[PDB]
RNA sequence: GGUGCAUUAGCUAGUUGGUAGGGUAAUGGCCUACCAAGGCAACGAUGCAUAGCCGACCUGAGAGGGUGAUCGGCCACACUGG
RNA sequence: CGGUAUCUAACCAGAAAGCCACGGCUAACUACGUGCCAGCAGCCGCGGUAAUACGUAGGUGGCAAGCGUUGUCCGGAUUUAUUGGGCGUAAAGCGCGCGCAGGCGGUCUUUUAAGUCUGAUGUGAAAGCCCCCGGCUUAACCGGGGAGGGUCAUUGGAAACUG
């Protein structure tokens, strides 16, 4: 319905608040890209792609630090169906003063803020996560 | 000068012995007027910031509008705001004349600059607010020359700061290099004047 | 040489003689919110002799003023 | 040691058949410039007793402020009750710009370059609670790097 | 509201009315019309003088005046200071500023700018009330 | 079309721009293309000029004024223009 | 691309297009005769009210808000109308 | 312009300081007079016999050849909230439904470059803000160079996302 990426972010947010360890949801290309990015920056622990003959699903394990500390402290959606947001190469933002990351879809695929500013390319910003 | 009133009054009200060494505060360290030897009152943040502004303004003896203009111009520089403001305040010709030994207070330096008794690079200057640079020299252009007042001022002049070099054979002084906040007043809190101008 | 402006639109009214009306649509940022909004403007084009039919996408090109309000000529008809 | 400052005192009342009874409630912020600060409330028939009780209360709920390079690492917002305080980093030599209670708590904490704004109600206790709450979700590069299993240079 | 609701109709501010309308317009005799020109002070002609009573809890009598302005406006002004040399058919200079004590008075009278006189035996706040240095 | 001299600066302190413009326009108003500066106060006159656009304008029919002619003569634009006409 | 009103909903007929002609430095219902009934409008037509336009000025953390003093560029007017 | 700027000598502390404010907001208090009168006032409000708020005197604070008052605009005002608010009880969900236009739209592949991102060319006058240099004894002021500013036209690129 309308926005699946917002549903993705809301699922991780709810599971993080509940201190859940495992999450599953239907899969797509952009969902797999977001999960792979989050795994690269270590926000999540692991991600698996389970094959079912409707669309396939993705399962992510939430990662918590020592003494039950939340690794992911917030997810915000920037681009929306009612208002799209596009950022230039010199307009890409720094999430949480460099402590967090942003996801941007540019002409070279999905990248983070560091990759986008390294190649001097721009795209549309999808979300902030910190 | 800007203001020709009593000098012990402003120092006594301010709480510090500016333009001297405690001699204005030897007796009755309380504020002037009939109130102050009786009791006191509380002090808020606004009072402290205004007190620091008065510290600077009556320490360097320059009017309020010129003070704010100098602060604004110092904001143009690069570095910490208050340090740059203070070091630009230290660039005044009056301050250089006073701290160089040619006078004893700010008023004496200001009057001796107004009459053109000094000169920079052989140019008579009647502007006390002239901003000296590195390598600029000072002299007496043989006007006062063998004057009693300048001899007395050189007699009782404490010492010379390490950022200015002066020789008395020809009464020549020049800024060695830029002074730092480390070699400055330190009776003030420069972190409050910026906030006071920030409201 | 130089070049003239070309617009691709859809024929709306072709009931004039040797001339038609074409709507051209484009999107634009808003003044304060930055949202896409449809923006349709109607031009008048000139054909050879009544070829274009209503609801057929056509490309038209700029030219001199042919009439009181007529500044475009038909370049071709892309499809119906 | 521990330096303290008085924020506000309020005279509250309660009705009885013989009249009314009043007492003073005092808000006190304590802290040292090393990076530790706290707040407390006291209540007594006399103001100095209220101040002493507020100091004793404030001494029991101390917190810590990350103050890397004498500046907040990144902007944060508090949300306690009906008060809102937004804290953001400032350049060196910019001083501190804040409201009364927020100025007090930031000065006692030890920071020197930070700018804040009040976006909610102006009740002093709620303002202090919002400021402390906003200080809660501060971060350090080393801590998040340890959380994500990488180094500071990789992260920054 | 949603972004579409905002593009369909945008936000609007609230029109804030002034406090001293009589200072905000002039009169044209050729067209016999009223024009929007804002002025700091104006001048007018007195019609009557008197002293009215305030609302609760105040009871002291206050000196006021009724004036026809340059645009023929019935304007009730206040007389500051101690004592005055005002009466009917006198030229007065009206200035902005309302008093809460009187429910209708909205303007003050400058002392020493016109037919109006100053205040005798005034040492402090001498710039107002129009008294020269003694 | 004349390569003219535009005056600005301050009271009793004039400074001049060598500029090309039409004779029907105001002295300080619309112009075409500035080419140089001229400072009279200094005893040795400091005149900077492009010396390349000036020759193009002279070729295209831009007659200078008396002082502009003197400056072009001293800086060698007039002599080089004569040489170009001969060659 | 830069204004208020829908308690201002229909406006227009040389208007809309064409065939010939006249006129101008030049295209053009700019003008004439003939032929058909068109054209614009809730993406605000028509009407009422205010207003010269811009580079720019004041304020503001910024986004924005207010204004068009001096100077520079464009436009309109010269007691009213032809 | 004009004996003008400027410079050189002799005399002179002599010929040159005022305005507003002082209960809180907001820096700075004592006495006398008056007694809900005279009056002050942006607000909280002061004045009925012990007035730090009315008038004066002394004192103190701010600014300075200026200081106060008024009128207009912006801020504070998140008090039209895109940045940056809301609708159980404080103002705020139409009494409900069917539905045109409009807004938005599950998954994958190929293709297009309308949106999107980027390189080059031309242009966005001068003066103005800003940065670096200078010239006036300093400053205001003036001069040189540079930078900024567009959903701008021509054109070459990429195809993740919307179409
Ligand atoms: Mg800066
Ligand atoms: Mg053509
Ligand atoms: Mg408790
Ligand atoms: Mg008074
Ligand atoms: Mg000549
Ligand atoms: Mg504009
Ligand atoms: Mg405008
Ligand atoms: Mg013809
Ligand atoms: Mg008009
Ligand atoms: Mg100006
Ligand atoms: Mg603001
Ligand atoms: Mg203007
Ligand atoms: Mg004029
Ligand atoms: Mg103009
Ligand atoms: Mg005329
Ligand atoms: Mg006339
Ligand atoms: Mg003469
Ligand atoms: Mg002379
Ligand atoms: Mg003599
Ligand atoms: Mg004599
Ligand atoms: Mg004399
Ligand atoms: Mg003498
Ligand atoms: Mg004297
Ligand atoms: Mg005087
Ligand atoms: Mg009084
Ligand atoms: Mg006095
Ligand atoms: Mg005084
Ligand atoms: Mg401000
Ligand atoms: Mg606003
Ligand atoms: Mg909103
Ligand atoms: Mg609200
Ligand atoms: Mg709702
Ligand atoms: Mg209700
Ligand atoms: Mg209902
Ligand atoms: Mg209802
Ligand atoms: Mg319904
Ligand atoms: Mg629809
Ligand atoms: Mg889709
Ligand atoms: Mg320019
Ligand atoms: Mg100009
Ligand atoms: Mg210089
Ligand atoms: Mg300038
Ligand atoms: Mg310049
Ligand atoms: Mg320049
Ligand atoms: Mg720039
Ligand atoms: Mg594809």
């Amino acid at each position: 319905m309308t926005d699946p990426i917002a549903d993705f972010l809301t699922r991780i947010r709810n599971a993080n608040m509940v201190k859940h360890d495992k999450l599953e949801l239907p899969a797509s290309k952009i969902k797999k890209e977001i999960a792979e990015i989050l795994k690269r920056e270590g926000f999540i622990r692991d991600v698996e792609y389970i094959e079912d003959d409707n669309a396939g699903t993705i399962r992510v394990f939430l990662k918590y630090g020592a003494t039950g500390e939340r690794v992911i402290t917030g997810l915000k959606r920037i681009s929306k169906p009612g208002l799209r947001v596009y950022a230039k190469s010199t307009e890409v933002p720094k999430v949480l003063n460099g402590l967090g990351i942003a996801i941007v879809s540019t002409s070279q695929g999905v990248l983070t803020d560091k990759e986008a500013r390294a190649k001097q390319v721009g795209g549309e910003v999808l979300a902030y996560v910190w | 000068a800007r203001y020709t009133g009593p000098s012990w009054k402003v120092s006594r009200r301010l709480g510090i012995s500016l333009s001297g060494t405690g001699k204005e505060l030897e007796r009755r360290p309380y504020a002037p007027g009939q109130h102050g030897p009786t009791q006191r009152k509380k002090i808020s943040e606004y009072g402290l910031q205004q007190a620091e502004k008065q510290k600077l303004r009556h320490m360097y003896g320059l009017t309020e509008r010129q003070f704010k203009n100098t602060f604004n111009k110092a904001g143009k520089l690069q570095g910490k705001h208050g340090e740059n403001f203070m070091i630009l305040l230290e660039q005044r010709l009056d301050n250089i004349v006073y701290r160089l030994g040619l006078a004893r207070t700010r008023r004496a330096a200001r009057q001796l600059v107004n009459h053109g008794h000094i000169t920079v690079d052989g140019k008579r200057v009647d502007i006390p607010s002239y901003q000296v640079s590195v390598g600029q020299v000072i002299s007496v252009r043989e006007k006062s020359a063998k004057n009693s007042a300048i001899a007395e001022s050189l007699e009782v002049s404490s010492f010379v700061p390490e950022y200015v070099t002066f020789d008395a054979e020809t009464l020549t002084g020049s800024l060695n290099r830029l002074p730092e906040r480390s070699e400055l007043a330190a009776e003030i809190n420069e972190a409050f004047i910026v906030e006071f101008y920030s409201r | 040489r130089n070049q003239r402006k070309v617009y691709t639109g859809r024929v709306v009214s072709d009931k004039m003689d040797k001339t038609i009306t074409v709507v051209v649509e484009t999107y634009k940022k808003h003044g304060l919110y930055g949202k896409r909004v449809k923006y349709s403007k109607k031009f008048k084009a000139h054909d050879e002799n009544n070829i274009a039919k209503t609801g057929d996408v056509v490309r038209i090109s700029e030219t001199r003023p042919l009439s009181a309000t007529k500044h475009f000529r038909l370049l071709e008809v892309v499809e119906e | 040691d521990l330096e303290e400052r008085v924020v506000t005192i309020n005279r509250v009342a309660k009705v009885v058949k013989g009249g009314r009874r009043f007492r003073f409630t005092a808000l006190v912020v304590v802290g040292d410039k090393n990076g530790h600060v706290g707040f407390g409330t006291g209540k007594a028939q006399e103001v100095p007793d209220a101040i002493r009780k507020a100091v004793e209360d404030a001494k029991k709920n101390m917190v810590f402020v990350p103050t890397v390079d004498t500046t907040i690492p990144h902007t944060v917002v508090g949300h306690f009750g009906g008060g809102e305080i937004l804290l953001k980093p400032a350049s060196a030599g910019s001083g501190v710009t804040a409201g009364g209670p927020v100025r007090a708590v930031l000065e006692l904490a030890g920071v020197a370059d930070v700018s804040s704004k009040s976006l909610g109600s102006n009740t002093p206790i709620n303002m202090v609670r919002a400021t402390i709450d906003g200080i809660k979700q501060l971060k350090n590069a080393e801590d998040v790097a340890k959380l994500r299993g990488k180094t500071v240079e990789e992260l920054l | 509201p949603t972004i579409n609701q905002l593009v369909r109709k945008p936000r609007q501010s609230k029109i804030k009315k002034s406090t001293s309308p009589a200072l905000n317009k002039g009169l044209n005799s050729f067209k016999r019309e009223l024009t929007d020109v804002n002025s700091p002070q104006k001048r007018g002609v007195c019609t009557r003088v008197g002293t009215m009573t305030p609302k609760k809890p105040n009871s002291a009598l206050r000196k006021y005046a009724r004036v026809r302005l340059s645009n023929g406006i019935e304007v009730t002004a206040y007389i500051p200071g101690i004592g005055h040399n005002l009466q009917e058919h006198s030229v007065v200079l009206i200035r902005g500023g309302r008093v809460k004590d009187l429910p209708g008075v909205r303007y003050h009278i400058v002392r020493g700018a016109l037919d109006t006189a100053g205040v005798e035996n005034r040492g402090q706040s001498r710039s107002k009330y129009g008294t020269k240095k003694p | 079309v004349k390569i003219r001299l535009k005056r600005m600066g301050s009271k009793k302190k004039p400074f001049y721009r060598i500029v090309v413009a039409d004779s029907r326009f105001p002295r300080d108003g619309r112009s075409i293309e500035t080419i140089g500066t001229y400072n009279p106060l200094l005893d040795p006159v400091e005149v900077k000029i492009d010396e390349e656009a000036t020759l193009k304008w002279m070729h295209n029919g831009a007659k200078p004024s008396d002082t502009v002619r003197n400056l072009l003569s001293r800086e060698g634009i007039m002599e080089k223009f004569h040489n170009q006409k001969l060659g």
